[PDB]
């Protein structure tokens, strides 16, 4: 029970979640403060969250509604996160908007159970070639969530 | 300051090195982390995002070849950057990996910010 159309709409919001999760904020959360200042750590240069995801348990709880469990914690090891004087922090980076997921299209690669994996077609904001991505969805608690931290950029 | 043919040279041998936001590695680059990647080869230079590239590299009116050129996209101000390697175009680690793209694209055009020299 979980449609092309469906699928996108969850790689959407998965998409903005891993964005505002990689960007330090999620920017509903207006009463949020967030640490300046930047440290160098194994090799790294890091800064702080913003107070909202200022805690592994803050990101998770953002996180658990769209990501698996373990989705989130490979995406805390990938990313390289950290916890400094108490404070969750993450390597410089910058986002790339370049994939227009809004207008990609879906392809079934497989099902069993309660997965599915859909390959979305991303076309480019600026003409180069469409990107393959491949998307998987496990239910989790009884709702459909992506099974990667970094599928939907 | 730098060796300019080098560092076009090692950012051309990266095309196709995919991408990863934060990505400092071959095994995966931002626009930003790309950038101070080539650059850390021939001097030392902090890891910074392309805001703080913008910031702290040198205004120009042009770029030359070796040069870095900006370009505001998911937000306003400059949130992309490359090298300028000539013939208006430009290197640069993008979401489906590091590319040459031109500075005439329909879509970079409009968005092109200026340039910096390191």
């Amino acid at each position: 029970d979980l449609s092309q159309k469906q699928a996108l709409q969850l790689a959407l919001s998965a998409r903005e979640h891993f964005w505002n999760t990689m960007s330090g904020h999620n920017p509903k959360v207006k009463k949020a403060v967030c640490p300046s200042g930047t440290f160098e750590y194994q090799n790294l240069q890091y800064v702080y969250m913003c107070s909202d995801l200022g805690t592994k348990a803050k990101a998770v709880n953002y996180l658990t509604p769209i990501f698996t469990k373990t989705a989130i914690e490979k995406g805390f090891k990938d990313y390289h996160f950290t916890v400094s004087k108490g404070k969750l922090a993450v390597p410089i980076g910058d986002g790339d908007n370049l994939l227009n997921w809004k207008k990609s299209t879906a392809k079934l690669i497989s099902k069993k159970g309660s997965t599915i994996t859909y390959e979305f077609t991303v076309p480019t904001l600026d003409g180069s070639p469409s990107a393959k991505r491949k998307v998987t969805f496990v239910k989790e608690n009884k709702k459909w969530k992506v099974n990667q931290f970094d599928a939907v950029i | 300051s730098l060796n300019v043919s080098k560092l076009v040279s090692d950012a051309k041998a990266l095309v196709g090195t995919p991408y990863k936001w934060g990505g400092t590695t071959t095994s995966g680059f931002d626009c930003s982390g790309f950038i101070w990647y080539v650059l850390n080869k021939q001097t030392s230079v902090g890891r910074t995002s392309t805001a703080g590239y913008w910031s702290s590299m040198k205004s120009i009116a042009s770029p030359s070849v070796g040069d870095f050129v900006f370009f505001t996209t998911y937000k306003s101000g400059p949130s992309h950057m490359g090298i300028y390697i000539g013939n208006n175009s430009f290197i640069h680690a993008g979401s489906d990996g590091v590319q040459i793209s031109s500075l005439n694209n329909s879509y970079w055009k409009p968005r092109y910010l200026g340039a910096k020299r390191f």
